[PDB]
């Protein structure tokens, strides 16, 4: 890899320089090389590794929506359409695959403490989800599957280890409610993961310090937001 | 946390939307 | 070049499905392998080129900016502030030249209407205008005599050949006191150059359509705007 | 029109800021 030269600790560096600077494909080639390193990533690097590709593919995935619904809207278009929405297809799922191998290469087989594990299989569901968005037929089966034995992995420690209202626990009920809703067509099983999550964090805020209660209660509301637009 | 919570609802209902 | 095998009217239709979907290096790829077929560029073609540089640039400086202010802030930093800020530096003199190049090769040469050189000759004074925000010493010396000279040109074909109301022409005014302003230490030449560009075109709204109007107010706010902060 | 007019401000007031 092209970061092969490059310290350890200069790579986290630029990759907080390249979040300053809304830099974020430089932000994950740096968090991407960091990993490559082969040490485990403390609680702030695995923030910026998810910060960048979650990014990346935002945009990726903000484009391909951009694209395939003036796809379904083509007078013959010619195959212009078709082949830029499949260029940046291409492009998201070559990001996706990135992701899905740092995971598996070997963030997860390292990854001990609840905090880490719940992390990076939440992590693992949602670029499977990705993957799934663009996915079709028995391919998109496969692939759905994926993101749900890692999002249900994950879930099964976060109840076991972690309080109701940890924002890594509360996020990953989020993502994998919204799973459920857009890519596993179970929108009963989202809205009642989304509110049993909610009413158990509800019922932990008690025994939050002032920070930790302003972090636990955005995710909450936005548990909130979502079951109101699926409500 | 406004915008978050925008940006978040955005997304979301354009899945919605897409049907 | 990798767009040599696309068909041009591929090109532009690729271009302009970049722009929907803010993908600005795709769009400047795309519009590269137009102009790079040869043939001159109508003025939406033109319009589609300039856009795409534009904001492929604008973000560049943006990062840069970002990073010059935390390097000059710059406890010991180690050299990685400085090398982030030149590798984002190396790829925006890179993306200039490459603009530079195709208006060189041969936009600039086959434009005989004014409407096509000024908007050539006003890009290849913006393009050295931006490699002379991130330039030092002599060479700045040169590229600032290099966006000077493409500037006046554009000016003066602009003032023979275009009313005092060509969006065109009041851009370029726009974009060469700017470069008075920020580029050449001449903030009166900038001042001046705005309000005479502005009353001009004021004097000459009588002629204009409603739509000619607004696009032609729109440029004038912003000359208006500018002078506000400027005085 | 005022988005176009915000953006222009911000660009050139960072030249006068950074002096
Ligand atoms: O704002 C969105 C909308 O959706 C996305 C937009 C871009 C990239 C990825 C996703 P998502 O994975 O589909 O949710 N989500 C993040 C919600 C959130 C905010 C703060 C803390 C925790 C979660
Ligand atoms: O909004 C900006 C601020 O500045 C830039 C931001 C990004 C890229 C380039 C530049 P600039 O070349 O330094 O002006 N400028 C464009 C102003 C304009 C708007 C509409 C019509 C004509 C001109
Ligand atoms: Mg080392
Ligand atoms: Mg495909
Ligand atoms: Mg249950
Ligand atoms: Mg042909
Ligand atoms: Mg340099
Ligand atoms: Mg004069």
């Amino acid at each position: 890899g092209a970061m092969g030269s490059m310290e350890r600790a200069s790579l986290i560096q630029k990759a907080k320089l390249a979040e300053q600077a809304e830099r974020y494909e430089d932000m994950a080639a740096f968090m991407k090389g960091a990993v490559e390193k082969g040490e485990e990533l403390s609680c702030e690097e695995r923030n910026l590794l998810s910060v960048a590709y979650k990014n990346v593919v935002g945009g990726q995935r903000a484009a391909w929506r951009v694209l395939s619904s003036i796809e379904q809207k083509s007078e013959e278009k010619g195959p212009e359409v078709r082949e830029y929405r499949e260029k940046v297809e291409t492009e998201l799922q070559g990001v996706c695959d990135t992701v899905l191998g740092l995971l598996d290469s070997h963030l997860i087989k390292e990854a001990g403490d609840a905090e880490s594990r719940v992390f990076y299989l939440k992590m693992k569901g949602d670029y499977y989800r990705y993957l799934a968005e663009v996915a079709t037929g028995d391919d998109k089966k496969r692939i759905i599957d994926s993101a749900r034995s890692a999002y249900q992995e994950a879930m099964d420690i976060s109840k076991k280890e972690m309080p109701p209202t940890n924002p890594i626990r509360l996020g990953l009920a989020l993502n994998f409610s919204v799973f459920h809703y857009e890519i596993a067509n179970s929108p009963e099983e989202a809205i009642s993961l989304a509110k049993t999550t909610f009413d158990e964090a509800m019922a932990d805020l008690h025994t939050l310090s002032e920070d930790s209660y302003k972090d636990s209660t955005l995710i909450m509301q936005l548990l909130r937001d979502n079951l109101t637009l699926w409500t | 946390r406004d915008k978050i919570r925008l940006n978040n609802a955005i997304w979301r209902a354009w899945y919605i939307q897409y049907v």
